[PDB]
């Protein structure tokens, strides 16, 4: 029943972090400890909205 | 004894029988509608209670 709204490919284009797993895991503790507030904002938005398209920004 | 005993006793018996007969006839109508639309006290078939649901946050955020 009706169209399912999907975000366009334009705003979807986002700089993707171009690093491997080892580099991520090696600095994961410091990465999580320092830059964490934007992660928490997105983490809360994903569990509260329950809709991925709402928190893409 | 006097005929007033039999007369008054019987008409009271007829009154009791009428209410008994009327209630049974109404009963088939009440029970019929209950089993059809089911918004009454009895005939309520069991349903899963809304208390078993785990509303705590899950591993997958969208669920």
């Amino acid at each position: 029943p009706g169209i399912v709204e999907l975000p366009t490919l334009e705003d979807l284009k986002v700089q993707e972090v171009k690093v491997s797993s080892s580099v991520l895991k090696a600095a994961a503790h410091h990465y999580g400890a320092q830059c964490d507030k934007p992660n928490k904002e997105f983490m809360l938005c994903r569990w509260e909205e329950k809709d991925p398209r709402r928190c893409l920004e | 004894d006097g005929p007033e005993k039999n007369y008054e006793k019987t008409m009271a018996i007829l009154q009791i029988e009428a209410e008994k007969a009327e209630l049974r006839l109404k009963e088939l109508e009440v029970r019929r509608l209950m089993r059809a639309r089911g918004d009454g006290p009895w005939y309520q078939y069991p349903t899963i209670d809304k208390a078993l649901i785990d509303h705590s946050p899950k591993t997958t955020p969208d669920n």
